[PDB]
């Protein structure tokens, strides 16, 4: 039986909130904190939760539950159909919390420290291919970047993005074709870019727009908040929220302890002892994530922005990857481990995004070993009766699966599927014999040009709020970690975004073909759809996770005193 | 969230 969204989003608290209290928040972790308060050099779901009292990386756009970007947040975005721009007017009042102003150079910097190849960062896209003059940029082909202008100067609150085509997800947070976010150009303009992803001030140290700043932070551990006098907006309840990480294992016995008023990011598997907890309320909702299986295809050519297709390896056949992905027994697993809460994924769309998920495209949430044996068969990858494992040219079918730390039953699904290719008679390994820690992974996937010493590994993201996923896979995107390049799912990515798909009759055609060519190639192997659980002490008041609601942060308080 | 981020699990 999976569990339906029949949580509760809110936890509606009839106990007034008091003036001041210190609210405790985890996000649970087994990996250290990585702080960094550019949105443009963080890579990690995390450190952008953690962020959320600080303003969330600096977002600049309110929102609406579906993700639709309204006026009265810390910036407007308008836009122009017939001159393709968009036009960003920051509040007159929108300060960094040193107090200066944050102006239309902070929104621009944001693009150089994503294009400007000098500051490493991991996020270029081919969404931001389509701002003018934006790959010119990116390539040192020009100095400036022509398509982003000031109409009151750098020291104003306007700026113009203007665009070589426009996109039907521009109306919608999210969409990877604008970016959300500023940086404090004055505070940071003498830091060299190599050195600004590990400078102090933006890591223990940072300059933040949210009704919190961050006052202390413990590198790999903590934050201490208190209010930012200088938000142009509701004034914060609270005196306090701190920000740590919990390890998986101890996360259960800091509820009960009442350690945590809030823990993010908790695994389906504890799902059972926290719903027992009688000093908490459990909040859930469906979850904008997606969890996926890479193969290793390719390597990305930094220098040049693309993913080249050219790994020598057995996965380069389609009836090899297919089968890999035919062979493993989701369903088993989640229906042991999840507690309801996992959901094999029949394609990489999530149900969140309802009207363009598509709950008919079949993938590969159903075993099928059968019809695995017989496309490695087909393939010419023959079984050898003696060994048990299939041959070509004398050579075994044999992967390495970079398998990642997790919960406690983490070694025994990574091995479950390790026998389910066994039964298929490929052989598959552990990357160096053991499961992989996060931030090593993330190194080892994000570092170009990719490495060649694993063959299968697991992936999970929590998504863009807008569901087209050009930035996970588009040619140029270094989070294509498997470095496909196919001209039928450029197409496909593109036709999704096309001016034809302003039409939602045809973006919906659009999105099936994707989902279905995705499945089809193999590249990638959908995985899980998850529903979200948060436990919330009875104490605090306020807390909602509705979408829609803006202003959580300064709304949210506590009922009586923490012990 | 206003960008795709990368998920411990």
């Amino acid at each position: 039986k999976l569990k339906a969204g029949n949580f509760d989003v809110a936890y509606q608290n009839p106990d007034k909130a008091i003036k001041g209290g210190n609210l405790k928040v985890a996000y649970q972790s087994d990996s250290p904190m990585k702080a960094q308060w550019l949105s443009g050099l963080s890579n990690d779901a995390t450190f952008a939760t953690m962020s959320g009292p600080g303003g969330g990386q600096d977002g600049l756009f309110f929102t609406d539950s579906g993700f639709k970007f309204i006026k009265g947040g810390a910036a407007d975005v308008a836009l122009d159909k017939e001159s393709k721009t968009a036009t960003i007017t920051l509040r007159k009042d929108l300060k960094w919390s040193d107090g200066s102003e944050v102006t239309a150079k902070d929104y621009e910097f944001t693009y150089e420290t994503i294009a400007n190849p000098a500051y490493g960062s991991d996020r270029w896209t081919d969404s931001l291919a389509n701002i003018v003059g934006l790959s010119d940029y990116h390539t040192g082909k020009a100095k400036t970047i022509s398509g982003i202008t000031f109409p009151d100067g750098e020291n104003g609150k306007v700026i113009k993005v203007q665009f070589k085509e426009m996109k039907p997800g521009m109306t919608q947070s999210g969409n990877g074709y604008f970016l959300e976010t500023v940086a404090p150009y004055q505070y940071l303009k003498d830091v060299a870019p190599k050195d600004l992803a590990s400078s102090p001030k933006t890591t223990t140290k940072p300059l933040v727009t949210g009704p919190f700043k961050p006052e202390n932070v413990v590198a790999g551990e903590s934050i201490k908040y208190v209010p930012n006098p200088y938000y142009w907006g509701e004034k914060p309840k609270l005196n306090s929220i701190t920000y740590e990480v919990v390890s998986t294992a101890k996360s259960v016995a800091a509820l009960s302890s009442s350690k945590y008023d809030i823990i993010n990011g908790m695994v389906s598997s504890q799902y059972k002892q926290v719903k027992n907890l009688k000093g908490y309320k459990v909040l859930g909702q469906q979850a904008m994530y997606i969890s996926l299986m890479y193969y290793n295809l390719g390597h990305y050519d930094a220098k040049n922005s693309i993913n080249v297709q050219d790994r020598k390896t057995p996965l380069q056949d389609q009836n090899v990857r297919q089968a890999i992905g035919y062979a493993r027994n989701v369903a088993e697993v989640d229906n042991k481990f999840s507690n309801g809460l996992s959901t094999p994924a029949n394609s990489l769309i999530p149900p969140i995004f309802k009207q363009f998920t598509s709950s008919s495209v079949k993938g590969y949430e159903k075993q099928d070993l059968d019809k695995a044996n017989k496309l490695l068969d087909e393939d010419g990858w023959k079984l050898n009766k003696s060994t048990g494992y299939r041959e070509k040219d004398g050579k075994e079918l044999s992967l390495v699966y970079a398998a990642r730390v997790g919960d406690a039953n983490a070694e025994t699904i990574a091995q479950n599927y390790i026998q389910q290719w066994k039964k298929i008679g490929v052989k598959v390994s552990l990357y160096n014999g053991k499961l992989m820690e996060f931030n090593s992974w993330v190194d080892h996937m994000t570092t170009p040009p990719g490495a060649n010493d694993w063959d299968i590994t697991d992936g999970s993201w929590s998504l863009a709020s807008e569901p087209s996923q050009q930035d996970l896979f588009s040619a140029a995107a270094p989070y294509n970690f498997g470095h496909f390049n196919d001209s039928e799912i450029t197409k496909d990515l593109n036709d999704i975004d096309s001016a034809k798909s302003e039409n939602p009759t045809y973006r919906k055609a659009a999105f099936v073909k994707y989902q279905e060519d995705m499945n089809k190639k193999a590249y990638v192997i959908p995985t899980n759809f998850m529903l979200n659980y948060t436990p919330v002490n009875k104490r605090v008041v306020g807390m909602t996770l509705d979408y829609g609601a803006m202003n959580t942060w300064s709304e949210i308080g506590v009922s009586s005193a923490k012990l | 969230s206003l960008s795709q981020s990368l998920s411990q699990s």
